[PDB]
C-alpha cells in the first residue's frame, strides 16, 4: 500500500498511473461503499479513493487547453475520508492539499 | 433521507452559504468551504437520498454576487453524476 504524498507522487511520475491500492468513487460504490457509512476499508481493504477527474472549480491549479486534472486520497487507511489529496495533471504536474482544497502546494 | 434547508434572505456572504451548508449537510469539520470541497463532500461524504430546499434563491444570489449560482451548479453536476439529490428552488 502506497498512500503517502511522495510515494504516490514519485509513482505517478515513474509509471504514469496511480498505485494499485487506488479505486475510483464509482468502483468503490460497485463494491458496496457508502460514504456516509465510512465503510470503504470494510468493502475494499487497503483501498483508497483516487483516480477521478478533478474539475479545478476554484481555478487554483494551472489550467491549459488539453490538460485534465485528477485527484487521489492521501494518508487514508479506514473509516471516514480525510482532508488530504494529491492532484496530478495529464502532463504530470503534481500538487497537494491538506486543507480540503483551500490551498495547494506544487511538489513536482 | 437527509434534508437540508437554506433561507436565502439570510445569506449575506458566500461564507454564510458555505457555513450554512456545513451544518445542514453535516459536512466534516475540516470542510474546505469552497467549490472543490463541496464537490468532494457531495460525492464522497454526504448521505443520500438528499433533499436541498433553497428558499429566496434570488436574494442570496445578490449578496454572494452570483456565487450562489456556482454553488447550485455543483449540486446539479453532482446530481447529473448519479447523486440522489432533489433540489427545490423556491
Amino acid at each position: 500500500v502506497i498512500n503517502t504524498f511522495d510515494g504516490v507522487a514519485d509513482y505517478l511520475q515513474t509509471y504514469h498511473k496511480l498505485p494499485d491500492n487506488y479505486i475510483t468513487k464509482s468502483e468503490a460504490q460497485a463494491l458496496g461503499w457508502v460514504a456516509s457509512k465510512g465503510n470503504l476499508a470494510d468493502v475494499a481493504p487497503g483501498k483508497s479513493i483516487g483516480g477521478d477527474i478533478f474539475s479545478n472549480r476554484e481555478g487554483k491549479l494551472p489550467g491549459k487547453s488539453g490538460r485534465t486534472w485528477r485527484e487521489a486520497d492521501i494518508n487514508y487507511t479506514s473509516g471516514f475520508r480525510n482532508s488530504d489529496r494529491i492532484l496530478y495533471s495529464s502532463d504530470w504536474l503534481i500538487y497537494k492539499t491538506t486543507d480540503h482544497y483551500q490551498t495547494f502546494t506544487k511538489i513536482r | 433521507m437527509k434534508k437540508a434547508v437554506i433561507n436565502g434572505e439570510q445569506i449575506r456572504s458566500i461564507s454564510d452559504l458555505h457555513q450554512t451548508l456545513k451544518k445542514e449537510l453535516a459536512l466534516p469539520e475540516y470542510y474546505g468551504e469552497n467549490l472543490d470541497a463541496l464537490w468532494d463532500a457531495l460525492t464522497g461524504w454526504v448521505e443520500y437520498p438528499l433533499v436541498l430546499e433553497w428558499r429566496q434563491f434570488e436574494q442570496s444570489k445578490q449578496l454572494t454576487e452570483n456565487g450562489a449560482e456556482s454553488v447550485l451548479q455543483v449540486f446539479r453536476e453532482a446530481k447529473a453524476a448519479g447523486a440522489d439529490i432533489t433540489i427545490i428552488l423556491s
